[PDB]
Parts: C-alpha cells; structure tokens; sequence
C-alpha cells in the first residue's frame, strides 16, 4: 500500500519544526550502569534505555500542500492513469510539442482560465474510487457498441475471484505528511575527525523543514499568490528532489556531494540495493591474499601463512586456552596474545587439520571459483597452493588477489568438505571433458621425457620391470632413448570382475617406461604412451576417471603434476637465439611476393585489372606468399634433423626449444610462434580494410621505424578488446543467471515419453559435429534400434559404457529419441529424467539440485572467450559443381525423380538433402541443394573418392519440363508482355519477359504461360495429380527458344538470373550472442508460409506494398503483405508447406515458433548458438544451451474461454496445471489451450511471481513502488526471495529440509 | 564568489527565500545565481556590489553578513597575521582609553580597549568586541599588545 | 556474520563452547529497503 496523512503520522513522533547516550543521565553524574531504576534530580531522567532508533521515523512535517514524485514523474504513470492525464502537464501546471500547444491555445481562443498547483492532484482523489470503476468506464464504450459489455463482466469476475488481495485507494499517491529517514541511517561523513561538514543526506531534508514554515508563516502574515504559488512550486522543487533525483535540474551543483543523493539514488544509485542488502558484504573473519606456487604440498591441501591465520581463527584459539586450563580464564591469555608466543603455535597445529579454507579470485563466474582446501602448516607469508586448480579459475600468477572465506560451526563445516572442494570436485559440471587439465611446466615435462628420442647412449639393452627406471636414471643410459621392451604387468577388467589379464612385452620410449611401473593396475599402458599425450594427457585422465572410479584415479593425476614438473627441470632446455632457425631463402619468396604484386602494380600504372579488384589481387598475391613463408618456416623447422643411427643416414622429428613447448601444448598456438620467427602478422587500418602492401621482416631480426606504427594501431584495439569485455561478460553472466534465477530440480521423474531427436548437424562438407558427444548422459524414453527388436531400454542410462555399445556396434542408426527440460509432466521446478546428467564424482548426483545456474555460469566464463569476432569472387567451378572426397554411396531423403532426354536424373523439389553413406553406415558429406540439379549418378549407384556429382551454371536458375511435347505460347502478345531483345556478341534474339511493375494500367490480368502440348491436339497432363502440365514465367526472364520447337521431358526452357549473389555478412561472437540472448528480429527479415496447401499469386501492383496474395487452398485464404525489395525465392504456383523460405534473408524467431512447433526452433537457436562459439573453438553441449531456451518458453496468450482470462498473459506453470485439472474431474470445455508468447533475456525475466525480488533487479525507481502500488503479497518458495529477507533457499541439503518443511 | 548571509535559527530558511522574495521586487538580472539553504548560517552566491545590501538593511534585524567585514564579504585572515605585523611596529605603557590588542586565550584573533590598568596585579582588563557588543576580561601585558 | 552485529554477538555465545544451531529473525540491512521506501511516501509495515 501507499501513504496518506493519517498512516504516515503513525510513524511520526512529534514534528520537526527546525533542522538545528545509552545508560546515563543528561548532566553526567548518573553515568555508567549504576543505580538504574532511579530518576535523576536536575533533568528528571532515567538510566534504563533500549535499542529502537532505527525503527522510529522521527519527523512529521505537515506541508500546507503536498507533492510526491514516483506518482508525479515516472515512465509508466499512476497519477496519469488514475486521472487520465499526461505527465508533461502534471510536470508543468502544478500528445503534441510545446510550440504546437501554445499555437493550439492561440487558435482555440478563450477558454483557458488557468489550472492550479499541487491541490489540483490532492483534491482530485476526494471523489475517486477503486471498486467502482467497474460500473462506469465501459458505459461510454457501450454507447458506441459493443465488445466492452463483456470486458466489465470479465473484470467483475476478476474482482469476484478475490477477496484476498485487492487494489487500494489512489489518495495514498499524495503526501500531506512528508516522511523522513531515521537518525542512525543518516550520519555525518567526517572531513578531519571532529569537524563534521554537511552530510550527503540532510541538506535536502533541511529543505523539507524549510518549506513548511515559509507557507505556514506567510499565510499568517498575509502574502500574494506571486509569493504563495511560487512557494508551492518551491514546495515541489525539493520535495520532488527528496525522494527522486532524475529527469530534472535541482539543488547544489558539485561542491561536497557530486550528484544530489535521493531515496531513489539510495535504492537506485547504479543498479539497485544489492550492495547494502542482498550482498551484505565484508563479513567477520575475512581476508585478502596474494600469490606463490606450491610444489611440495598436495592438491588436497592449503598452504596458509603464519600471521593471518591467528588473526582470523581467534574464537576457537581462546575457546581452547580457557576451558582446558592452558590460560587461567579468557583474560590472562590477552596479555600473552598481545606479545606473541611460542606455545600458541603448537596448540593451533591441531585445529588446522580439523577446519578447512574456502578461497577465490577477485573475479569468479563459474562453479570453479569457490573451491575449498584443507589447510596445512607453512612458515612463509605468501600463500602456497596446487598448480592444477589455477587452470580452473584461470589465472597466470602475475597479480591475482585470492580472497578467504570462513569454515565455522559444525553444520556449515559439513558442506565445505562434502560439496565443493578440490578433495571432491574433479570432472566438469558443464563439459564431459576434464577441467583438471595442466598447462605449461606439467604438460611439457611429461613429453620432454616421453619421446622418440634420437639415438641417445644405449642402442637397446633389455630390462624386466623394477630394474628399468633405475638403469636409465643411474648412468650412461639417458632417460629418453626410444625403444626398450619390458615385462609390463598390466591388468584389464574383462567380463566384469576385478583385475584380470596378464603380462606383456611392448615397444615404447623410455621416459615412458620409467613411468609405466608407478602404474596402479588399470589403464591400457604402453599402447597409450606410444604416439604422444598432446591432448591425450587430459584424455588419459578422462579414461582413468571413466574406467576406474574415485579411489584409484587420484593416484594417477597427482604425479602428472609433481613428477611432470620434476620431468620439466631434468631435461633442462633453453631460450636462445640459435634455438630457432628461419629459412635461408628470404630474398626469394618475398621478392616473388614483391614481383607477383609488382606485376599487378604495373597493371595499376598501365591498365589491365580493375581498381577495386586491384587491391584484392595484390592482397591475395601477397597473402599467397604469407602462407608460403609460414609453410616454408614450418617445414624447414619441424622435419629437419639428419643424424646417423648405427647404420647411418636417417631422418627424425626435430625436438628443439619451442617445438616442445608447442607440440606438447603448453599454451596458445603455432601462429603465435611464427611471429617471433618469420612473417609479421598483418594489422588493418582503423576503418577495417587493409592497405596494398605488408611487412616483410622478422621479430628476431633487426627491423624498421614505420613498421611499429601499424602494429600499435591494432594493439590499442586488442588492449581495449581484453579490457572492455570484462564488463559485457559481467553483464552477460548476470543476465542469464538473472533469467534463470529460481529454476531448479525438484521431485522425481518425467511421466511422458516424448522428446527431440538427436542427429549431427552435418554441416556442408566434413563432420563438424559427431553423434558421440551429443548423447552423453541423456535418458532414453523408448528408442528402437535394429530392424524391430529391443536394443535400448525404457528408462536405462546413457552414461559412458552403453555409448561405445551404440557407437561401435550399430553405426547405421544415426537418429535416436532423447528427452529435454521442457518435455516433462510436472511444471513447477522440472523432472529429473528429462535433463541429462553432467557432473563430477559419480554420475547422476542427488535429487533437488540447481541446474539453471550450472548452464548460466558455465556460459558466464566463455562470455570472456568470444571476442566480437576480430575483423572477420563467385567462381563458376568448384562451388556450383558438388565434389566428393571419400569413397562411398549416395542416399537421399524426400525426393521425386524424372528421366532426361540423354539419360540423366533432374531435381525439381525444394526441401532436399544429400546424405553420403559408406562401409560403416554413418553420414560423412552432405551439401544442401539449390534449384535445378542434373545428377551424374542416382540412388543406389556407387561413388568413388574424388568425383564430380552434380554440375550447373550458377548465373541461371533453370525451369525444366516434366513431360515431353511442344511449346505453346499461350497469352503471349508482343508489346504488353514480351519485347524481342537481341543479344550483344552472339545475337540470340531472346524473348525477355518483363516485370509486373513495367506493365500497363490496363494490361495487368494477362499472365505469361507456356503450355506443354503433344502433337495430337489435347493438352499434356502430369502423370499423377489432376492438374495439367503447364508452367509460368517470372519477370526479368530471358527466354531463348520461340514458338513451335520440339522439347522432350527434361530441357532448359528459360534462364531466371541470379538473386543478389554474394551476401557476405559475418556473424558476431559476443554481440550476436548478446542479440540472440535478448532475441532480436532480423535487420532484413524474411517472409514465411503460414498454413499447409497450394500457394498462388493475386492482386495488382498499384500504390501500396505490391502483390497481395490469398494463398493457402481450401479454407484459410488470408491475404498477405509483401514489401517489394526482394527476389521471390518461392514460386507462386506451388504447394508451399508450413515453414517454407519464401524470400532471401535471415530467420525471425516469431515466425519460426508461432507457425511451426516444439522441435524446430529450439534447434534453430541451439544449432546456431552451437555454431557461434564452436566456430572459434568452444564445447557448447546440448544439455546446457537448451537450459537457456527451456526456461524462456513459458509465457503464453490464452486461446479458449473459461476461468482463465480469454486472451491475456499467463505462464506455463499456470497454463499446463489449469488444462490438466480440467480434463477428467472438473470441467471439459473450459479446458483451454495456450498459444505461445516467447521472449528474450530482458522481457521474460521481468515477470517475477516474487515482489521482494522484482523490487531489486529491475529499475527499483519503478518496481519497489510497483510491488507497493499493486498490493502484491509474496508467499513464494523460490531462490530469489530467500537470499534477500534471510530465509532458506532450497539448495543441495536445503532440499532435504524443504521436503520436510513445506 | 560565495558570501555567507548569517540568519536566525527558526526563520533562517525564511531569510533564504526572503532573499528570493525581495530579489523579484528590486529586480533586473544577474547577481543571485544559486541560493543555497545549508542549515545560523545561509551561504549565498553573489559578486560584490551596493545592491542587495540596501535590501538587507531595509529588512532586518537578527543577523547580517559573515566573513571579515559586514560591508564586504568574505575574506579569511582575521588578526593573528596582524599580531605578526605588530612585532615590527614595536609598548608595556598601558593607560585608560588606549587600544590594547589581544592575542592569547579564547580572546585571540580579536582586538579590544583596556578598561582597568592594574600595576600591582599585573593585569589588563581588556574589553574584547563580540556579538555586536563588548566583553571585559583581564589579560596579561603579554596576552595583549599596544595598538 | 555481516548484516547483523547482534546476530554475531548471540553467535559469539554459541561458537566457543561447541553447541551450534542457527536463529536469525530479521536481517537488518533490508529494513533499510523498507524504511527508505517508507520515507519515500509509500507504506510498508510488517502485518499478518
């Protein structure tokens, strides 16, 4: 509710007419806690106090008029709605332009009189009501009939559906009493430490006091309306600065306070009241700390400092010293603490093992921030830790602050060492891959030992097992070697049951063989050490953690660090000048690049190429050599050894300095290394385009003055790139989590057995995405493989084992049924079997768990990965003609076939896809088909590797006959429709059919049509349907052949030219993904088919948006609106089905959803969203992207009439439950469907069922006032409201309690 | 520039608007830009002139201007820098009716006339000017200076 | 242990010995949400 004179007066303790301790008396003789229950003589005062000051609003302040602001000035009005007013008048008194009103007033004479001040809002509500609008507002409408008759009847039902929550009087809008904050919440910010200069919160509230007296005294002393109404303006000037500071000019202009500081700026200074309220901040037993390294320590440990540990963990330290009997009491210990002691240390060695440490960075976004560690004793200031976990947070130790949290009590101590630690969390929540993956000194060391080494001292002396590591450590024999055979005692758990399998002699290298005894039983061993660990070190730990479990796999990973670092030092490589070798032929490929360009640069000066392409040809010719110099680098580097191995003259892999940084995979890449080495990277102009010429020299060599300018032009961009992205990601991290917020696992399982099919994308050429990564941890509903038997089960799991079952055997089955977050029965929260199972320790964690936060955070940090995409010909040969690289056989889906004149197969239909199938069964290459396609080999016929399948002229989009006959030019008159146009060099008098716009005002109904007719007289019919073989020619159509020519079943009739051609737009990383999150419509949006049936063409090109078609045969002949600008992709005389691409352009979410269905658009989001990050190199899994969408798809326009409000706005959680309850108990008909209202990140998250929460995230200028205005009562059980008011969130263990409580 | 208009608590705000009330009666343009109501002290933006001073003298009498002198606000150096300049000028010769400049105690940064000259007690009852009035207090031959 | 001073001080009682178990009530900082809106000229009082 809101506040009017009486109800504010209940907060108001006895007027403040002017702005000008605990348990003691005034004069100060009854000081301290003495006597107490006694009154003092001088003052008449008690000693006995209490603690209320904050609760009590001291001020009253009765203005002779009023004001407010929320209700005077805000973008959705209230005073403007309750009166029927604009804000502009409620602004200036107490839609067109200002000069338009003054001129409109000048024209409409007098009239006028004049309005009034604030009383002309106050007195208005003295004959204004709520429960009484409902018999009045639509009687005006009832006069000009009808419709509204029912709108009252619905709103009458709406009121009769109460009376629990109601709408309250509009008198509460306006303040005869102006309320003020309590004493404690407004203190003086001290300048020196005792002078107490003017506060940031009282100067304006001195004004509220200043305002009341000036009027109350000049009404007594009599003053004119020139001195009275201006005081009412000046009553509004600060009382309208006091509660809001926005949209106007007021108060002091930058002296002590920079802005103004209102209650609006205290609730909305920047982005709500998180900081003080939600966030709480600061906290007892808190610390900030810097950086070290830590090798001697464990990964399940925490190398704390000396001094800070004693300062924080105080209460237990003494709690020991007091009760046991070390210190006498709490107190003889203080003197011992003040001076620092040796004994204290010894006592506190005990607690460190019993009480952990929770540590984080200054920025954290993932579930990889708050990872916690067991403390261990150290005598060094800077905090030592693990080296693995640093990759999880993502810090390169060069100034990264590590904050500390508190592990107190017993109940809170459970959740540390049980949920989120290093001792606990290993495998990825987001990905299926490991996060515990090393970088730099770890990775390297292992390869640095595990290598096909050149000769070494040894040749080949055979060894048993325990003797190995040592002989190669001992003397002469190095550690690397290559080639030594071993009795490796391996174990393989075959046919389910512990360590089976026996010993073997297998070939490896030797650093390899040193390691292969540490071996605790499991893995492939020696098979895997062979080749390299390039990305396989991570993938090995994968296969550790996938095969073995939790107990053994800790032992494997540990050493990869400790020993992998020990392996890095023992090699003892170098960073030298001669370590790296540039190709000796510099003046060759560069001068070739110079001459090839100088050949074109002579074509500039003379004249052979065109000025625009001249840049492109020079660039392409320079850029041809840039790859050549880089390749000349990469070849004269990597495969250059030349060494004699006993029998002499042998080539090897060169293992020098930076190769074994790169091959191994420390960090970064090869394009980085090339810079140091050969060619400098080309940086563009500030606009975006590139100059003719490049750089020609090397970072290693001596260089030039003006070569560094262009690199700084771009370096400045790259620095702002790295810096400003922290903001946008920081928004995008929040935004996603601020849409999810409260959407979480509850309950058991999904009842319904329906879902979305899983395929690969199969993008253009080679396999960009396989089937294997997709199915990982996704439950089966029914799922029938083979030709009708069993295979897959009704509820069973698709973890890790059954995958290789379904992926090595039965490879032919590509499509399999899979569940989803949307596809469930229970709607509040979501059902467990639907999602998927992506986690750390054991697969499927417990019931009642966050999910929505997993995705939104696991998309949070890769919001830093994307870089807005950094500044990223039409040849009729390789693209128009489809080519196949590998051996196999073609298979098609949804196609109609016809035989040509010569003996070929021709494509007519539209929705067509190629799908190659080889020896195994899976799909490899598959190109999307454009219009008109002669094929060389049909379905069933075999195709070898390196073959041209279909060939076309891309300049033309051909029209082909189905049945043989003769061409009959029907309704073809020369002048109105066709003019005879002779070609340039050949002179083919081609009959050019012109556009509809060029045709006469009368000649509009005449349509160009060629009738296929046989010799016998009667018209040719199509072999199938009722319609005859007749075609229509579009505008701008170059028809070659004239009247009376024999044409068989399959020839080129007319040449439809190209449609725009070469629309190279480029899609963005961060900005498009942000535009996709918010879900924006396309800049050039395409038209799409509404309903199933035959499309036509209709109406004339006159005045408006030309061509108005009725299409869709039978019922539903809706007349559509076309804009002109586009080329008609869809031919009119066609069965253009539900969801067909009518014109050239991008995909609009509103027409993909509202016309198609469930399965379609989710993919068009997910696939394209799966594209954007995956194009650069991010694993955006199927389960977690959909979490975005599966939450968005909720709001709906109501369809049928009943207890629901006809066609208003309702959620999924209301809709489905309402439909369901109506079926077989309550009421059949009222069972209303709901048509979807599907939005982006901003507009959907606006709808909160919570009125605590809404009034924090959104513009609190509006929403705290909104939750108040609408009289909305919370009563929610979600994650939003509980963080705020100090209530319990259902989260992890919380769920177990919330299952028993609510 | 900023001049501190001293006003009386309770009607201190009344003076700040009584500025803006009387501003419109004597009106032209300029002079008063932004009237601040900070609160006995009302800070008022003004460039020095004869106008608006006559207005204050037409409607008193509680308080006037603040700074160094009432005619022309608002300097910052009072009398200690004057007590440094008196050292170059220099007497212990004090009599009834001579100006006897104080610079010690709470009567520092202030001047006065000696009322009583005691030679036996070694004191000078120097009358310091405070609140548009006088304050007679005994201050040593050193606690003061001859003007 | 942040928004409540007295919530810390009744927990200073509970931690040292090793008795444990939690009781908050109202979280103090959010009364400033309520109060600043109360002074805005809107009504907020804990009813029901």
């Amino acid at each position: 509710a809101l506040a009017s004179p009486d109800m504010i007066r209940s907060w108001s303790f006895g007027e403040v007419k002017k702005p000008e301790k605990d348990y003691e008396c005034l004069c100060g003789k009854y000081k301290r806690l003495k006597h107490r229950g006694v009154i003092c003589e001088k003052c008449g005062v008690e000693v006995t106090q209490t603690k209320v000051r904050r609760e009590r609003m001291g001020h009253i302040e009765l203005a002779s008029p009023t004001a407010h602001i929320w209700f005077l000035k805000s973008l959705p009005s209230r005073i403007g709605l309750l009166l029927d007013m604009p804000l502009r008048d409620i602004e200036r008194v107490l839609i067109l332009t200002e000069e338009q009103y003054l001129d409109a007033l000048e024209e409409f004479g007098d009239e006028f009189d004049a309005k009034m001040g604030a009383e002309a809002i106050q007195a208005l509500l003295k004959s204004m009501d709520l429960e009484q609008e409902c018999e009045q507002l639509r009687e005006e409408l009832n006069e000009t009939n009808s419709e509204t008759k029912r709108k009252k009847l619905t709103k009458r039902i709406k009121l009769l559906e109460a009376f629990v929550q109601s709408g309250n009087k509009p008198e509460w809008m306006i303040l005869t009493v102006l309320p003020v904050l309590p004493p404690d919440l407004r203190p003086l910010v001290p300048l020196d430490g005792g002078r107490f200069a003017t506060s940031d919160l009282n100067d304006l509230y001195r004004r509220v006091i200043n305002r009341n007296n000036r009027l109350k005294r000049l009404l007594d002393l009599a003053a004119p309306d020139i001195i009275v109404r201006n005081e009412k303006r000046m009553l509004q000037e600060a009382v309208d600065a006091l509660l809001d500071n926005g949209r106007r000019g007021r108060a002091i202009t930058g002296s002590n306070k920079r802005p103004l500081k209102s209650l609006a700026d205290m609730i909305k200074g920047k982005q709500g009241r998180f900081r003080q309220n939600l966030l709480g901040k600061r906290v007892d037993y808190s610390g900030r700390s810097v950086i070290t390294v830590g090798p001697y320590l464990r990964l399940h440990q925490c190398g704390l400092p000396k001094k800070m540990a004693l300062e924080l963990f105080k209460p237990f330290i003494y709690g020991k010293l007091e009760l046991r009997g070390l210190a006498t009491t709490i107190k003889a210990a203080k003197k011992m603490v003040e001076r620092e002691e040796a004994v204290v240390w010894d006592i506190l060695d005990e607690v460190i093992r019993e009480h952990p440490v929770l540590l984080n960075r200054a920025p954290t976004l993932h579930r990889l921030g708050i990872q916690a560690f067991e403390p261990v004793l150290i005598e060094g200031k800077a905090i030592q830790l693990h080296p693995l976990v640093c990759a999880a947070y993502n810090a390169d130790f060069d100034g990264d602050q590590m904050a500390v949290h508190v592990p107190l009590t017993l109940e809170a101590q459970l959740e540390a060492r049980a949920l989120m630690m290093s001792t606990n969390n290993i495998l990825s929540p987001a990905n299926g891959e490991p996060i515990i993956v090393p970088s730099q000194d770890v990775v390297l060391g292992l390869y640095y030992m595990t290598r096909d080494c050149v000769n070494a001292k040894g040749e080949g002396m055979v060894l048993t097992g325990p003797k190995e590591a040592e002989r190669l450590y001992r003397s002469g024999l190095a550690s690397l070697h290559a080639r030594v055979k071993v009795r490796i005692t391996e174990y393989e758990k075959d046919a389910n049951g512990e360590l089976v399998a026996k010993t073997s002699l297998k070939d490896t290298t030797v650093g390899r063989a040193i390691l292969w005894m540490i071996v605790p039983k499991g893995l492939p061993y020696s098979i895997v050490n062979q080749a390299l660990g390039k990305k396989a070190i991570s993938k090995m730990l994968n296969t550790c953690y996938r095969i073995l479990g939790l107990k053994p796999t800790v032992i494997f990973a540990d050493q990869i660090m400790y020993t992998g670092f020990a392996y890095a030092a023992r090699s003892g490589a170098s960073v030298g000048i001669d370590d790296m070798v540039i190709p000796e032929k510099k003046h060759e490929i560069i001068s070739e690049a110079e001459a090839e360009v100088a050949e074109i640069q002579e074509q500039f000066q003379s004249g052979l190429v065109t000025a625009g392409e001249r840049y492109n040809k020079v660039i392409d010719i320079w850029a041809a050599a840039n790859d050549r110099v880089s390749k000349a680098m990469m070849d004269n580097l990597q495969t250059e050894t030349v060494i004699n191995r006993d029998g002499q003259e042998e080539k090897q892999v060169s293992f020098n300095s930076i190769y074994m940084m790169a091959d191994s995979g420390a960090r970064g890449s090869a394009a980085q290394i090339r810079q140091l080495a050969g060619m400098r990277g080309l940086m563009a102009k500030p606009d975006g385009s590139i100059i003719e010429t490049p750089i020609t020299a090397n970072f290693r060599e001596g260089l030039n003055v003006l070569q560094y300018f262009i690199s700084t032009h771009g370096a400045r961009k790259g620095l702002a790139d790295t810096a400003l992205k922290t903001a946008n990601s920081g928004y995008l991290t929040r935004r996603l989590v601020d849409v999810a917020q409260d959407l979480v696992v509850t309950e058991d399982d999904c009842g319904t057995h329906e879902g979305i099919m899983m395929t690969p994308v199969i993008e253009g050429g080679d396999v960009k995405e396989p089937l294997r990564d997709r199915v990982l941890g996704r439950v089966t509903a029914e799922d029938v493989l083979k030709p009708g038997t069993a295979d897959i089960l009704v509820p069973r799991n698709t973890l890790l084992h059954e995958q290789w079952c379904d992926l090595l055997e039965e490879n032919s089955v590509d499509a399999v049924k899979v569940r989803s977050v949307v596809s469930c029965d229970t709607d509040f929260g979501v059902c467990a079997h639907c999602y998927g199972r992506d986690l750390a320790r054991g697969h499927i964690i417990n019931k009642g768990e966050a999910i929505g936060v997993i995705a939104a955070q696991s998309i949070g940090e890769p919001g830093t990965q994307l870089t807005m995409r950094t500044f990223h010909a039409s040849r009729a040969a390789a693209e128009s003609s489809i080519q196949v690289k590998n051996k196999g056989s073609i298979k098609l889906s949804n196609v109609k076939s016809v035989v040509n004149s010569s003996g070929k197969l021709v494509i007519t239909s539209r929705n067509t896809e190629l799908k190659l199938i080889d020896e195994f069964g899976r799909t490899k290459e598959s190109y999307k088909v454009p219009y008109g396609a002669v094929l060389a080999k049909g379905d069933g016929e075999q195709v070898a590797g390196g073959e041209t399948v279909a060939n076309w002229d891309p300049h033309t989009m051909p029209v082909i006959t189905e049945v043989s006959g003769f061409v009959r030019f029907t309704d073809m008159i020369d002048g109105q429709t066709i003019t005879r146009q002779t070609d340039e060099l050949t002179g083919l008098s081609s009959l050019v059919v012109l556009d509809s716009a060029e045709r006469t005002a009368g000649g509009k109904d005449l349509r160009p049509a060629l009738k296929i007719v046989d010799a016998q007289g009667n018209d040719v019919l199509i072999p199938g349907t009722d319609m005859p073989a007749q075609y229509f020619l579009p505008g701008k159509a170059i028809v070659q052949l004239e009247d009376g020519v024999q044409i068989s079943s399959g020839d080129t009739l007319a040449r439809i030219p190209q449609e725009s051609g070469g629309t190279k737009d480029i899609t963005g990383g961060l900005p498009r993904v942000a535009d996709l999150f918010e879900a924006r419509r396309p800049k050039e949006p395409a038209i799409l088919a509404e309903i199933s049936g035959i499309v036509s063409f209709g109406k004339e090109t006159k005045g408006k948006r030309r061509l108005v078609i009725t299409p869709v045969d039978g019922s539903d002949p809706y007349e559509e609106m076309i804009p002109k600008w586009r080329q008609l992709n869809v031919f009119e005389g066609e069965r253009v089905e539900r969801g067909d691409v009518i014109s050239d352009g991008p995909e609009a979410p509103h027409d993909i959803l509202r016309l198609r269905g469930v399965h379609a658009v989710t993919r068009y989001i997910v696939n394209e969203v799966q594209d954007v990050y995956r194009l650069q190199g991010v694993k955006i899994n199927d389960k977690h992207i959909e979490v975005i969408v599966r939450q968005m798809l909720r709001k709906a326009t109501i369809v049928n009439a009943g207890s629901s409000d006809f066609l208003e706005g309702e959620q999924v959680e209301y809709s489905r439950v309402k439909i369901a309850n109506r079926e077989l108990e309550a009421n059949g008909k009222v069972g209303a469907t709901y048509s979807r209202d599907l939005l982006g990140i901003t507009k959907a998250s606006l709808a909160t069922e919570s009125f605590i929460s809404a009034a924090s995230f959104q513009e609190t200028t509006r929403v705290l006032t909104e939750a108040a205005v609408a009289g909305k009562r919370d009563e929610l059980r979600g994650l939003k409201e509980n963080v705020i008011v100090g209530r319990l969130i259902p989260a992890g263990t919380g769920y177990a309690y919330h299952q028993d409580r609510m | 520039r900023w001049y501190v208009v001293q006003a009386f608590s309770g009607f201190e705000g009344r003076v700040a608007t009584s500025l803006r009330e009387h501003i419109k009666l004597h009106n032209m343009e300029d002079l008063f830009g932004e009237v601040m109501v900070p609160t006995g002290y009302v800070l008022v933006q003004m460039v020095m002139n004869d106008a608006s001073w006559h207005l204050v003298r037409s409607v008193p009498r509680v308080m006037g201007f603040i700074g160094g002198t009432s005619d022309r606000p608002a300097p910052i150096s009072d009398k200690e820098v004057d007590a440094i300049m008196n050292r170059l000028q220099q007497k212990t010769l004090f009599e009834p009716g001579e100006m006897v400049r104080v610079n010690d105690g709470p009567f520092a940064d202030f001047n006065g006339v000696v009322e009583e000259v005691d030679y036996e007690k070694s004191r000078l009852k120097v009358s310091v000017s405070i609140f548009g009035r006088a304050t007679p207090v005994e201050l040593d031959f050193s606690q003061v200076e001859k003007a | 242990k942040s928004d409540d001073v007295n919530g810390r001080t009744k927990m200073y009682k509970n931690i040292v010995d090793g008795n444990h178990q939690m009781e908050p009530g109202m979280p103090e900082s959010f009364n400033v949400l309520l109060k600043e809106i109360r002074s805005l000229g809107i009504n907020i009082e804990l009813e029901d």
